[PDB]
Order: structure tokens, then C-alpha cells, then sequence
């Protein structure tokens, strides 16, 4: 007990987590809020942040799918965990007006 | 309890190819419609 403080012991847990596309596991506090499917807002479903539009989609997913993705590096579409539905996400920018 | 076999039949390997076999996932990252 009386040794020198680089000689007394230290506990580390070394929490090694990953994220996958998987359905997510361990979930922080963040509060679930409603859902709103008409307007641009900001989204964070699974830690899974962003902005845009959500609308209710008829693509199909795999059972153990949390979210799409695009062409690019973007999330299209993403499973809601708790009505388990799919919803497709639009850029809330409109690109074409002049 | 294990017991050394016995009628064994020295045994040698054939050998031929695995062609386009054995592919499996390098990386946990998810793609979908991709080419990399
Ligand atoms: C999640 O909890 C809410 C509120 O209790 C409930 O209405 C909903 O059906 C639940 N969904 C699942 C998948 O458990
Ligand atoms: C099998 O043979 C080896 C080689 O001598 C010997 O060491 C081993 O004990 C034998 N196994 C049994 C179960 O007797
Ligand atoms: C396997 O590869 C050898 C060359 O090492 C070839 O002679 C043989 O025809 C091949 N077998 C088949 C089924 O293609």
C-alpha cells in the first residue's frame, strides 16, 4: 500500500467497441425523441447522425441491417430501431434552383 | 480414452487446385454495390 505511486497498482478496462451495420447493442443516454417524416431535421437514430428528410420507404433490408448507403459514402436509407421500419433519407438542400 | 490407431495406411496427400474458392471478407466494413 505505501509504495510510490508509479509502484501502486492501476485497474484499466480497455474498452475495445466496434460499429458495425449490425444491430446495435450498447446504447448511450440520448433520450428517444418523436419521429417527424415530412420536415428537414436533424436525425441520430443509432449514433448514426445527420440532416435531412425522412419518408417512409419500401426497400427491403436484411434482418440484421441498421442502414443503407449510396453510391457515395452516404446513408439512403435507415431502419428505425424501434418501430423497426425503413426509412429513406433525402438531403434536405434542393439542388436546381436559380 | 485415446487409442493409437491401428490398420493405418501410411498416409500421403494427393494434391490439385482450389480454382476460385476460399474468398471470404477482408474487412468488417459494410458495401453494398461496390468494386474495390
Ligand atoms: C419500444 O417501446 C415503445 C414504448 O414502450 C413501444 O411503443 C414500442 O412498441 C417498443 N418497440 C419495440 C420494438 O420494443
Ligand atoms: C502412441 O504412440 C506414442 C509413440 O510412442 C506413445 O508415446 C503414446 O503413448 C501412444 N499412445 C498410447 C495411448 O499408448
Ligand atoms: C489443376 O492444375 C493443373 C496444373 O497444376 C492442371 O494440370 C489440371 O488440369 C488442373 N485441374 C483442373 C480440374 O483444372
Amino acid at each position: 500500500p505505501t509504495n510510490g505511486v508509479g509502484y501502486q497498482p492501476y485497474r484499466v478496462v480497455v474498452l475495445s467497441f466496434e460499429l458495425l451495420n449490425a444491430p446495435a447493442t450498447v446504447c448511450g443516454p440520448k433520450k428517444s425523441t418523436n419521429l417527424i417524416k415530412n420536415k428537414c431535421v436533424n436525425f441520430n437514430f443509432n449514433g448514426l447522425t445527420g440532416t435531412g428528410v425522412l419518408t417512409e420507404s419500401n426497400k427491403k433490408f436484411l434482418p440484421f441491417q441498421q442502414f443503407g448507403r449510396d453510391i457515395a459514402d452516404t446513408t439512403d436509407a435507415v431502419r428505425d430501431p424501434q418501430t423497426l421500419e425503413i426509412l429513406d433519407i433525402t438531403p434536405c438542400s434542393f439542388g436546381g434552383v436559380s | 480414452q485415446c487409442v493409437n490407431l491401428t490398420g493405418r495406411a501410411t498416409i500421403q496427400p494427393s494434391f490439385t487446385n482450389s480454382s476460385h474458392r476460399g474468398v471470404y471478407y477482408p474487412d468488417t466494413i459494410f458495401r453494398s454495390n461496390s468494386l474495390v
